RNA sequence: CGACUCUCGGCAACGGAUAUCUCGGCUCUCGCAUCGAUGAAGAACGUAGCGAAAUGCGAUACCUGGUGUGAAUUGCAGAAUCCCGUGAACCAUCGAGUCUUUGAACGCAAGUUGCGCCCGAGGCCAUCCGGCCGAGGGCACGCCUGCCUGGGCGUCACGC
RNA sequence: CUAUCCAGCGAAACCACAGCCAAGGGAACGGGCUUGGCGGAAUCAGCGGGGAAAGAAGACCCUGUUGAGCUUGACUCUAGU
RNA sequence: UAGGAGGGCGCGGCGGCCGAUGCAAAACCCGGGGCGCGAGCCCGGGCGGAGCGGCCGUCGGUGCAGAUCUUGGUGGUAGUAGCAAAUAUUCAAAUGAGAACUUUGAAGGCCGAAGAGGAGAAAGGUUCCAUGUGAACGGCACUUGCACAUGGGUAAGCCGAUCCUAAGGGAAGGGGUAACCCCGGCAGAUAGCGCGAUCACGCGCAUCCCCGAAAGGGAAUCGGGUUAAGAUUUCCCGAGCC
RNA sequence: UCGUUCGUCUGACUUGGGUAUAGGGGCGAAAGACUAAUCGAACCAUCUAGUAGCUGGUUCCCUCCGAAGUUUCCCUCAGGA
RNA sequence: UUGAAACACGGACCAAGGAGUCUGACAUGCGUGCGAGUCGACGGGUUCUGAAACCUGGGAUGCGCAAGGAAGCUGACGAGCGGGAGGCCCUCACGGGCCGCACCGCUGGCCGACCCUGAUCUUCUGUGAAGGGUUCGAGUUGGAGCACGCCUGUCGGGACCC
RNA sequence: GCGCGACCCCAGGUCAGGCGGGACUACCGCUGAGUUUAAGCAUAUAAAUAAGCGGAGGAGAAGAAACUUACAAGGAUUCCCCUAGUAACGGCGAGCGAACCGGGAGCAGCCCAGCUUGAGAAUCGGGCGGCUGUGCCGUCCGAAUUGUAGUCUGGAGAGGCGUCCUCAGCGACGGACCGGGCCCAAGUCCCCUGGAAAGGGGCGCCUGGGAGGGUGAGAGCCCCGUCCGGCCCGGACCCUGUCGCCCCACGAGGCGCCGUCAACGAGUCGGGUUGUUUGGGAAUGCAGCCCAAAUCGGGCGGUAGACUCCGUCCAAGGCUAAAUACAGGCGAGAGACCGAUAGCGAACAAGUACCGCGAGGGAAAGAUGAAAAGGACUUUGAAAAGAGAGUCAAAGAGUGCUUGAAAUUGCCGGGAGGGAAGCGGAUGGGGGCCGGCGAUGCGCCCCGGC
């Protein structure tokens, strides 16, 4: 965010003071002098045309807040985990009935590429082309004040293409794709893998960066990982099929 | 997308840059695009638009209508093409304007200065085809 | 039945809310350091073919010169060679120019266009080869370094 | 000369909603409640009983752990001398 | 009731999802039909002519009947109170679409000269004069005007200011002050030097700067003409004066 | 402010202009009078959105639970723990 | 307000604006991450839409893990009872037995203040086998906390508005 | 009846120069309140602030220990984090409150006065002249011996010695940062609605360009741009990159040996007392007054004091980037911000009209339409205007004109009224209104084809 609030000075460029009681009319600050409609006029109200407004916004509001290195690394794995779900990927929104298996890796010859041409031939292959038609389909002006905050256009998400081999070109050839995203897969972002804070991000994984995958994020093992104090959460159910718990042979 | 940081993408600062251009800024916002013929000739996509230069109308009510151009009127961003007239309620005739974009330049006055515009319009979009 | 009073419904008023906007504001962040005795900020008066204000500018006065761009300005009227170019433009930009009265403001003042002194391009006649009208330009205060003219038995020497 | 009527013109204070009363009850003096009296459109000019009429967040009184002017033998200081 | 908690309705954004939209969006109106115990919601009709919703998450300048609340508008009041001091108006005519209000003439009265007359100082600023005028203003009215528009107008050797000083003010040197500022007789090679003289030099230097009066002091002007508006003496003719 | 009626009117008289004194200061034939409709301490801006145990207001629905004016202490009784 | 229709105050009418917010410290309740640790908050590297994101350091930064004393200083030598959820055994079962978390109550030990005490050993004022205490601690014999978020409350901030 | 030199001091419209004022964000110095809190209030707090008076720069101030520490010690300045709401301080009440350590950002040290040319002012300035012009050179005058220059600054240093080791400039072409300009992909292809196609439908294309804006409605492709960069011009440059010619010394420095020297800042420190200030407490700073130094010496080690020992530094002179700040100035970029009673007081000829003697106070006011295409003309009218007419998609969008609410008013139609009206619960009578307001289908069965 950026902070936002009122000039300090506001409702305050004006010496008022009161008329106090005696004069038919409210106690409340009046400015002072004639020749102006501005005179007897309220001043430094909330109440009043012209005044403040009640507890005027400050810039040192908690714009940002904090939330535990490992509370964000446990958010991202259960963002990883549950894109490898077609059913929650689809859940989400994206049009997933062409994609040929889950959850969806590309050789790495795909990083060679130049042209945003040649990426929509990529995406012809697998299953994914439809889904940026969508994006560019659904694309249209943001509708309330946002049309003219320089917020116009908004659209839908498409696939989030993840590389591993840095310092390649398909970073800028899918840039210019509406809904489609490239991220590195070192440093995969939240706000890629789960926008709205709703799960499945669908997303296209190149072979170089789902081969390092288990290299970056580790095991249920100490010191597996590339990031310092960390293992994989662990859930609560080894196993959530309650299907087999409330009908397995022991139970019943 | 953007990636020049010292180019504004707002839209009051881009309205404010658009609506109070001098006249050598309109001069290069009053552009419109040549014919195919033209364009084959020259191989440009567009230019700006002259005193004497014979245009075409393409979107207005007065498609297909041609003319040279006989006032390009900075200050309303209008033009007013030969004979592209209405009549007023007392019958006098005035022109009405045309916007830059929606016109085409059917001929075109190529004065010298003029020719070495579009040979350096022309060679640059040339460097970028080969 | 009719008038009045209350009222319901349709239209018309009164009025400027609501909705859609926005060359504006606010906030955050960033880059540079650039006023003045070589006359500044501010103030005043002028200045356009038809302007009062705002915006410019200073008797060269909505500008001059350069350079770039490359055909307009424009509410109207008018000169327009201003057109394959020493070249339009309420154009951009900045080096060449001008910059009235003021103002720290500086000759003395100031409800004063008040009152002085000095220099002087030019010209007249000759009371001489001098005087008069001059265009312009000067005259503040405290100070620094140097120079000129001086004062004091302050300390002296050398002398009448 | 007004006031009255007429042509021209044309405000403001005030206004919860309004405006007939007797007795009772009630925040112990009702236009509205209860019980009775009665009660007939619309208007004109007054008048001064009522509207505990308007004007003014009572000045009298008290509370304030609010002030201010002034005094002194209040408390603490200070110019001066 | 005070008070507490839970579930919901509504407003404006942000991240996502689902869409509506010139075959008519938003907004607003209705004696329209419904849904909900309720906040509210859905649909129809109309005007309207360009954008808008619903859901999950999330946030905030979010819900009005009061505050002698702020601003704006509008009522009754109300065609009502009222337009009343300064004696006074009337008749023909004319212009004009229209006359109590303009203009002319006859009349009748008032100011009655310490005036409701003729000039100025201050202050105002073009109100002065002409031509015209749809509005507004002239608390009625208007052909009218001190209103509106377009033009015009203010002439000095003699009238003033300018010059001098008064009450009194500002100040250079000096003294104070943290600095702005404050003190002027404190006496300092005093601010200024002056006068004869240059074909140069001599003499004196007192009590020593500037400001301060359109009523105090004061170089000098009178008469007759004249313009729509200037002048008595500013212009013109004559006659003077410093 | 207006009308009739009144005080004084050669005087410590009436008055124009210039000038002096500017706020806890000025000026006062003395009334706390006057110092620009403001004076028992002017006006203006700022600290300042001063403080208030005091008065007034404190904006949507349903559901469910739902009291206290009592003890003790406080310069404490219009308040608070 | 004990009592309003009040002869108690505000209110002519409409439209829009209009009043518990934001911040620092703390607290309980709840959610989430990890858990004797937890925080990456000041910095650095990276970041091709990014003031975002991601990585890094801490071997001692804060809080916690140890308290008592005013200070010198000393610093936890290992828990039993009553009742109890639930599990297990016996019985045909009724009924009984055993293990018995949390929690409540009870009685003690250990560390420190204060007092008391003195075998031994030593650098002669130190140690402290034994034994203590109608006293005291915000202790111990239970590791439970760190971080973020939210509601209510408190306090300071203009601080619900005038 | 003299000529003089110096010292002090004059007047100079003398030659050449430097100073005043302005803006307020941030920075430096002085001055300096009170409302408030303390539930009163008087110290305290508000606050070492607001106001007042001054001074600068682009940052300023500070800055190389007369420092902290008690450690195994560290090593200039500044800012961030923690230290720490802690030690402290305080009617020990309300309250107030830093520092060393450590972690980071950035890092840089220097130069004078003194004893030290005396065979010799070796220094500096001004005038004049010459050139290679921010200077350098020749000459004259002058300043200066009451000391300019040179060496030295405590880490040292001065000397003597030593094999030894280290020293100069100028070109050239660039690179880097700064400003400015020029250019740069792709449909305006066919059908419909429409005033307009930017909308729907079909067929295509660009994309390192789907940021944004314009254009007659939701425009990637009509226009400007945006991505990639390309080309030219001009600045400052003094940072460094590579090439060439010129070759660095008896002078300076370093390193080592020596032992003899070894100078270090005065009404200054320090002390008393007083006021203020502080967290600073038998006194943290600062200031006045009085006292008033030292050279086997001086200041500190957070309790006043004497002594013994210890650790530590050397004041009273000066300069110094970076790290930091930034409601002002110029140039920029974004925003979970306001959308005309909001946001600055001001989106507009806003600090404007207007008010006050004056200090000062200080508004209201945005939108026709795509294009003015702004209503020709006829008729009534004194004219304003009306009724036709015309413009446009529309005027009923008609120059304060997008949409056009409510209170309030007029006409039209209806309803009712014996000193209120309104409201709630019953239905009754009037209206207005609802066809998802209310149905016509199901099985068996016979064809006749499907
Ligand atoms: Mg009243
Ligand atoms: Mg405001
Ligand atoms: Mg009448
Ligand atoms: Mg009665
Ligand atoms: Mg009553
Ligand atoms: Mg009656
Ligand atoms: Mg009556
Ligand atoms: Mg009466
Ligand atoms: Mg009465
Ligand atoms: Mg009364
Ligand atoms: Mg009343
Ligand atoms: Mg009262
Ligand atoms: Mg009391
Ligand atoms: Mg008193
Ligand atoms: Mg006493
Ligand atoms: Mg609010
Ligand atoms: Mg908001
Ligand atoms: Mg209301
Ligand atoms: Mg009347
Ligand atoms: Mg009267
Ligand atoms: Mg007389
Ligand atoms: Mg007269
Ligand atoms: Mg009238
Ligand atoms: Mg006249
Ligand atoms: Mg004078
Ligand atoms: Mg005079
Ligand atoms: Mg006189
Ligand atoms: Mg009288
Ligand atoms: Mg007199
Ligand atoms: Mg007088
Ligand atoms: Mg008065
Ligand atoms: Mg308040
Ligand atoms: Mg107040
Ligand atoms: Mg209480
Ligand atoms: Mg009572
Ligand atoms: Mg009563
Ligand atoms: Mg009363
Ligand atoms: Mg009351
Ligand atoms: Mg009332
Ligand atoms: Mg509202
Ligand atoms: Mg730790
Ligand atoms: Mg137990
Ligand atoms: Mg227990
Ligand atoms: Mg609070
Ligand atoms: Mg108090
Ligand atoms: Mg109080
Ligand atoms: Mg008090
Ligand atoms: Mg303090
Ligand atoms: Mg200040
Ligand atoms: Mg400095
Ligand atoms: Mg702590
Ligand atoms: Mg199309
Ligand atoms: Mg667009
Ligand atoms: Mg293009
Ligand atoms: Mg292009
Ligand atoms: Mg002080
Ligand atoms: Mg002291
Ligand atoms: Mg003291
Ligand atoms: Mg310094
Ligand atoms: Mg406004
Ligand atoms: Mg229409
Ligand atoms: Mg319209
Ligand atoms: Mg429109
Ligand atoms: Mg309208
Ligand atoms: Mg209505
Ligand atoms: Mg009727
Ligand atoms: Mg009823
Ligand atoms: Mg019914």
């Amino acid at each position: 965010r950026q902070p936002y609030a009122v000039s300090r000075k506001a409702g305050h460029q004006t010496s008022a003071e009161s008329w106090g009681t005696g004069r038919a009319v409210s106690r409340i600050p009046r400015v002072g002098g004639g020749g102006t409609h501005r005179a007897g006029q309220g001043a430094f109200g909330n109440m009043c045309r012209g005044g403040r407004m009640f507890a005027p916004t400050r810039i040192w509001r908690k714009w940002h807040r904090r939330v535990n290195v490992r509370l964000r690394r446990v958010a991202v794995a259960s963002a990883l985990a549950a894109t490898a779900v077609p059913a929650i990927v689809t859940a989400r929104g994206h049009r997933i009935e062409s994609v040929p298996e889950f959850p969806l890796v590309v050789s790495d010859s795909a990083e060679g590429i130049e042209k945003t041409a040649q990426a929509i031939k990529v995406l012809k292959q697998l299953g994914a082309y439809a889904d940026a038609e969508k994006a560019k389909d659904s694309v249209g002006i943001r509708p309330g004040k946002g049309k003219m905050r320089n917020r116009r256009y908004i659209n839908r998400k498409g696939p989030l293409i993840v590389y591993g081999t840095e310092g390649s070109k398909i970073v800028k050839a899918f840039r210019n794709l509406p809904g489609v995203d490239v991220a590195n897969v070192e440093r995969l972002n939240l706000l890629d893998l789960a926008p709205g804070g709703h799960l499945g991000r669908f997303v296209i994984w190149t072979e170089s960066a789902f081969k390092k995958l288990d290299e970056v994020y580790g095991s249920f093992e100490a010191s597996s990982s590339k990031k310092k104090g960390f293992v994989l959460p662990r859930p609560k159910m080894t196993n959530a099929d309650l299907g087999r718990l409330i009908n397995s042979d022991e139970v019943q | 997308m953007k990636r020049n940081p010292r180019v504004t993408s707002s839209r009051r600062k881009c309205r404010k840059a658009h609506f109070t251009a001098p006249s050598s800024v309109r001069r290069v916002l009053m552009s419109a695009a040549l014919s195919s013929e033209l364009r084959h000739k020259y191989n440009v996509r567009s230019i700006p638009i002259r005193k004497d230069d014979e245009v075409q109308v393409v979107r207005g009510t007065y498609k297909g209508r041609e003319g040279k151009v006989v006032q390009v009127y900075r200050r309303r961003w209008v033009i007013h093409v030969e004979r592209i007239t209405r009549e007023k309620v007392n019958g006098s005739t005035v022109n009405v304007g045309i916007h830059p974009s929606k016109v085409i330049v059917t001929k075109l006055k190529l004065d010298k200065d003029r020719k070495a515009l579009l040979d350096r319009k022309a060679r640059g979009r040339a460097a970028d085809k080969a």
